[PDB]
Formats: C-alpha cells, structure tokens, sequence
C-alpha cells in the first residue's frame, strides 16, 4: 500500500528557510525517483526538482537552483526539500510525488497530501468576529465576518452543526495588512428572524481562538 | 523549457455531455527510440493533491473510469470525458515528462453547465462594534447564480470606488450548480462617516438590468 506522508503546515518570515520532509512506505524506496512540485494558491503546479533515490544526485528547476536542495535518507525511506531565502511569493503548497521510473522520465502515480507553507512578516493573530446582521425575497441573509487573523485556516459552522442548508462560507482573502479576512453567510426565512437563534461558531486553531457569535437584526 | 499550454481555460458542460480539453507542447514529447508520448493527465479537486488519469498520453490509470480517454501525438493532445458526471467537476492538468524540468499546463477548470440564474443581492453595513475599532467593512453578497462571471461595483455617494474592495467566490454548488460571491469594501472610520449613501451595483447575465442594493449610513 504505497504511501507518502508529508510534514505539517509551516509558517515562516521572509529571508528564512524551511525544510519539508516526505516519508514513504509500501514500496521499495530506492527504485523510484522522488519529485518536489509546488502550487501557489489558485495557481498551476510548478516543478522544483528531483532526486534519484539510489545515487542521491539531483537536479532542480533553473528558477530555483539558487535556493532549493533535495535530499534523501534511504534507511528512513525519506525525502527532504529545503528552500532558503524565502519570500512571500514562495507561499504555496509543496507536494512530494513519486516518479514512475527511477529516473525522472516518468509521470507521477502517487502524490503526497501536500504541505502548506506561508511566508509572511505577519505574526499569529486571532480574528475579530463581527455580525453581518439581517435586515427587515421572503428570505433574508445573515452572516459573520471573521476578520484580521493569521495564519490560515479558520473553520466556521452554524448552530453547532445543526444549520447547514443555505450556508456559504467563503474562501479567505489576504488584505494589505498581511492579515486574512473571511465571511460566512446563510439564507433563512424572514419569518424566522426574531424567534430562531443564529450563532456562528468560529475556530482559529493557530491562535487558540474559539468564538461563538450570535447574529440578530440591528435596532 | 518545454511550454505546456491548455485550451480552453474554462469549460462548461451539461450532465451526461462530452468534455474535451486540449494540450499543446512547445516542442515534441514523442520518442522515436521508444515509440511513446511522454505525456500525462491529472485531475485536481480543491484541497486534494493531483491524481493521474492518463499516462503515456493514451493509457488509462487503473481505477480511473472508462469515460476518460486521451489521445494525440507529438505536440497535440486531447483529454476527453465522454459523459460528464458530477464528480468530474475539477481542474485538469497536462504534464510533459520527456525532459527535465517537468512542466505542466496552466490548468483547465471544468464545471457543470446549467440554465442561467440571477444572483440574489444583499448588502451589509459595518457593525457598530467594528466601527469602535476605527475601520469599516461594507459587504455585498451575491447568492446562488450562474454562470460565474459577475461584476460588482461599489459606489459611495455615486462616486464609484477602486482599489479598496476584495472578492471571493464559492466552489460550484454540488446541489444546484450555482456560485456565490462575497465582496468587501473597506474604509477608515473617518472616510466612512463622511459619506452617506453606500451602494453595491451588480451586473450579471440573468439580471436584465444591473441591480443596485444600498443603504444610508444610519438605518
């Protein structure tokens, strides 16, 4: 059962370095090449380079020969990619992927789940949660604005999981501040407003923030 | 290197109908020595890593359903999903492995085509608790519309704004195949309590006339 387990998510500031790992199992490790490929958010896949797991020689993409080094530890069944002099533009998910042949001239038949790396000068911050208050077509929309946090991710549910129909939690956006902002809204019948309670459950694990905010109409 | 280029960038097809994606390589990825095309096709759903559908340009990976097939030679390639099911909604990448560096296409997003539906629009003024903090967030919600293209223009006292808004769009809805969009206009408390009329003008195919939703500061 071929498996690729990548290290956890990483947050680093500009000019620093990061070293990610990829632990393989279920196949003989020295018989297949290992590859490192990244993807900036909403962007395409970009190959960083590869290592011949038997010999240990590598080659990298020219846009990266300066800063990337790929490594393996054969008794560990493990690959390592180290990126240095990090910049915000290096914020991306970094995949390791096993080659189809020992030698790079082959596709990838197995990709690891990915490791997210965020490069920012921002520090850990928990969000402020503001109401998107309903206003008095037969249905209304209310929501929560989860604002000024770092880093990703945030989770939002409504009424502790009980309200799911009509919910739309949006992808976060990154503001000039370096901080993230997200909104989650739900359509509900106007008739419900004053009697049904609507609470949004926000979780920002990186800052240990758990927050429940009741949303009601404004006076 | 070898530039990979897909067409079209985005593709909308009806349930059960045919989907066709094209790949052109800047140079040939055929080896006369081995008689193979060094080309693969991958599927990618948000959050998840890529999964091979096809390798050697025309062989289907095991476990992949037979409605996928690919063809072409040398520099021209074509992935076909003969009869689109809901689970086929994803991004598709082509990939040459003829020579290092590995390169990929830019990606073709494939969605379910449906009848055009107009967005329900809602506007949300900043909460007072956010206003204590010195910043103002006005939010526009465009709910459950199709297709994805939508213009949101923020107007303050009718002076249309620029450089101070940010957008975010839902993934195609599994149930009704619509999209939803959230737009956030941001000012300092100062600028906010200086103008009166805040409006969101939406332009969409299903709206015969551009809809504006609005409020006067002080409801």
């Amino acid at each position: 059962q071929v498996q690729l387990v990548q290290s956890g998510a990483e947050v680093k500031k500009p000019g620093a370095s990061v070293k990610l790992s990829c632990k393989a199992s279920g196949y003989t490790f020295t018989a297949y090449s290992m590859h490192w490929v990244r993807q900036a958010p909403g962007q395409s896949l970009e190959w960083l380079g590869w290592i011949n797991t038997a010999i240990g020689n590598t080659q990298y993409s020219q846009k990266f020969q300066d800063r990337v080094t790929i490594t393996r530890d054969t008794s560990a069944r493990t690959s390592y990619m180290e990126l240095s002099s990090l910049r915000s533009g290096d914020t991306a998910v970094y995949f390791c992927a096993r080659g189809a042949s020992w030698d790079a001239r082959g596709w990838s038949g197995y990709w690891g789940k990915g490791t997210l790396v965020t490069v920012s000068s921002a520090s850990t911050k928990g969000p402020s949660v503001f109401p998107l208050a309903p206003s008095s077509g037969g249905t209304a929309a209310l929501g929560c604005l989860v604002k000024d946090y770092f880093p990703e991710p945030v989770t939002v549910s409504w009424n502790s999981g009980a309200l799911t129909s009509g919910v739309h939690t949006f992808p976060a956006v990154l503001q000039s501040s370096g901080l993230y902002s997200l909104s989650s809204v739900v359509t509900v019948p106007s008739s419900s407003l004053g009697t049904q309670t609507y609470i949004c459950n926000v979780n920002h694990k990186p800052s240990n923030t758990k927050v429940d905010k009741r949303v009601e109409p404004k006076s | 290197d070898i530039q990979m280029t897909q067409s079209p960038d985005s593709l909308a097809v009806s349930l059960g109908e045919r989907a066709t994606i094209n790949c052109k390589s800047s140079q040939s990825v055929f080896s006369s020595s081995t008689n193979k095309n060094y080309l693969a096709w991958y599927q990618q759903k948000p959050g998840q890593p890529p999964k091979v559908l096809i390798y050697w340009s025309s062989t289907r990976e095991s476990g992949v359903p037979d409605r996928f097939s690919a063809s072409g030679s040398g520099t021209d390639f074509t992935l076909t999903i003969s009869s689109l099911q809901a689970a086929d909604v994803a991004v598709y990448y082509c990939h040459q492995y003829y020579t290092a560096p590995w390169t990929f296409g830019q990606g073709t997003k494939v969605e379910i085509k449906r009848t055009v539906a107009a967005p329900s629009v809602f506007i949300f003024p900043p909460s007072d608790e956010q206003l204590k903090s010195g910043t103002a967030s006005v939010v526009c919600l465009l709910n459950n519309f199709y297709p994805r293209e939508a213009k949101v223009q923020w107007k303050v006292d009718n002076a249309l704004q620029s450089g101070n808004s940010q957008e975010s769009v839902t993934e195609q809805d599994s149930k009704d195949s619509t999209y939803s969009l959230s737009s956030t206009l941001t000012l300092s408390k100062a600028d906010y309590e200086k103008h009166k009329v805040y409006a969101c003008e939406v332009t969409h195919q299903g709206l015969s006339s551009p809809v504006t939703k609005s409020f006067n500061r002080g409801e």
